[PDB]
């Protein structure tokens, strides 16, 4: 998985988060992880919930 | 209506 689309907004709450608003397109770097995937967003990197994104494919 | 829950923080370690 390369893009995926944020279905709800994430508030990120620690260092290691990603946050986004609901609609924006996250590049994702790591999808392996079933619970959290890493991403980048604004050429911010972080940490962010698989459930609270629709990967774009 | 309401966003589904966000996993737990300890998951973002390997392994789940």
């Amino acid at each position: 998985v390369r893009w995926a689309r944020a279905l709800y907004d994430f508030e990120a709450l620690e260092e290691d988060e990603l946050g986004f608003r609901s609609g924006e397109v996250v590049e994702v770097l790591d999808s392996s992880n079933p619970s959290w995937w890493t991403g980048r967003l604004h050429n911010k990197l972080g940490l962010f919930p698989a459930n609270y994104v629709a990967p774009m494919m | 209506g309401q966003p589904p829950l966000v996993p737990p923080r300890k998951e973002k370690m390997r392994g789940k």
